[PDB]
């Protein structure tokens, strides 16, 4: 695309500058350019890709929720015309476009080249996340298939992570956290969400003794998110 | 409030 | 432009939705569409226009300052190639483009149709502000002319505001505040900045007794910004 | 810090 003429290393360097400048749309465009060079991503590069798109889609999701709430209030009320629905639809279409972009990068060809557990689980978790973001706005005949696509990606990531990673590994923990959110918020399965969060927390607790001080801090930060959700849910 | 996914 | 097919009232309605959703680029595009309908703007509409572009250019200015600081550190140091300069230049070009868009709306034809003091001062202050934002990044042979354009717009706004508005009027106060910032940060005239802020504050203080409770709150909020700058500067 | 313009 528009980044085709820029060196891979320059795209990565500029993605890091864009992060420091809080220019997340630029960061995402730079990281998409880097992915499209066709080489596998290092751990740091995968995390830059994730940070960029998480911030872009996060702003869209927050906006969509504001607009959807106004739209639902409008239907409880004075008729204000088509504008709320139109603008919610525009934000929704842009959100779906970003999710499709991320899913396209994963399918062409990040996942198929990812052989190590750390990279494969990272990408499958991302696939689950972006289908989950599509599911948050889905209302039509494909909602069930979108939900199943998220579930399937998360499940494959879970299966690999349980075989290949220790229970404190931050990728494994973040995957379990997000899959538990999927169960609670998308799949109407709060008991599954609670069970997954509890088991994940307890198995990580039992493995903390193996960790360095720095790894301990990384793992316990995510465990606290699991605990925070459990406190909300129970 | 609302539950949180990975930061 | 792209908003030419949308009703003026729908653009305004969507600008307000975009504000609630914190979608300031959309808000600016909607308000530009509204201006391009060719009718004068009401007070509320002028403020929507200002909020939209202030947030857009504010993100660009914050990013430019981050990148400029990294660039200057790079020149004090290991040579990291052209990427920092390139990316700072890209943000700078986008910032200049937004300022040119705002200045173009003011010149075609908001200012020439603005006959009331409240609208004319508002637009001339905005002209000063956006030339000031151009001046923050200017380094070439036109920097002096950019600075003089800001000064001239602010000065005309000041002359009208002193003749036509009470010293507590929030537009007059915000204009004096921004002109004082221009003197301090752009024109290398800290004494003029301090004198203007002091005189503005003192003349507003003497006029507060004329105000309703609500107008008092509006005026004293801006007076506090003048005082905050004076505390920093003295 | 840095001075502030109108909010
Ligand atoms: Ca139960
Ligand atoms: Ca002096
Ligand atoms: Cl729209
Ligand atoms: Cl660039
Ligand atoms: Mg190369
Ligand atoms: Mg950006
Ligand atoms: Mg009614
Ligand atoms: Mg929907
Ligand atoms: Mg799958
Ligand atoms: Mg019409
Ligand atoms: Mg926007
Ligand atoms: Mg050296
Ligand atoms: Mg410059
Ligand atoms: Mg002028
Ligand atoms: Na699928
Ligand atoms: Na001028």
């Amino acid at each position: 695309g528009a980044m085709g003429s820029m060196e891979r290393a320059s795209l990565i360097q500029k993605a890091k500058l864009a992060e420091q400048a809080e220019r997340y749309e630029d960061m995402a465009a730079f990281m998409k350019g880097a992915v499209e060079k066709g080489e596998e991503l290092s751990c740091e590069e995968r995390n830059l890709l994730s940070v960029a798109y998480k911030n872009v889609v996060g702003g869209q999701r927050a906006a969509w929720r504001v607009l959807s709430s106004i739209e639902q209030k409008s239907n409880e009320s004075e008729e204000k015309g088509p504008e709320v629905r139109e603008y919610r639809e525009k934000v929704e279409t842009e959100l779906q476009g970003v999710c499709d972009t991320v899913l396209g990068l994963l399918d062409s060809h990040l996942i198929k080249e990812a052989g190590d557990a750390e990279s494969r689980v990272f990408y499958l978790k991302m696939k689950g996340d972006y289908y989950r973001y599509l599911a948050e706005v889905a209302t039509g005949d494909d909602k069930k298939r979108i939900i199943d696509s998220a579930r399937s990606a998360y499940q494959e990531a879970m299966d690999i992570s349980k075989k290949e990673m220790p229970p404190t590994n931050p990728i494994r923990l973040g995957l379990a956290l997000n899959f538990s959110v999927f169960h609670y918020e998308i799949a109407n399965s709060p008991e599954e969400a609670i069970s997954l969060a509890k088991t994940t927390f307890d198995e990580a607790m039992a493995d903390l003794h193996t960790l360095s001080e720095d790894s301990y801090k990384d793992s316990t930060l995510i465990m606290q998110l699991l605990r925070d959700n459990l406190t909300l849910w129970t | 409030v609302r539950c949180s996914s990975m930061s």
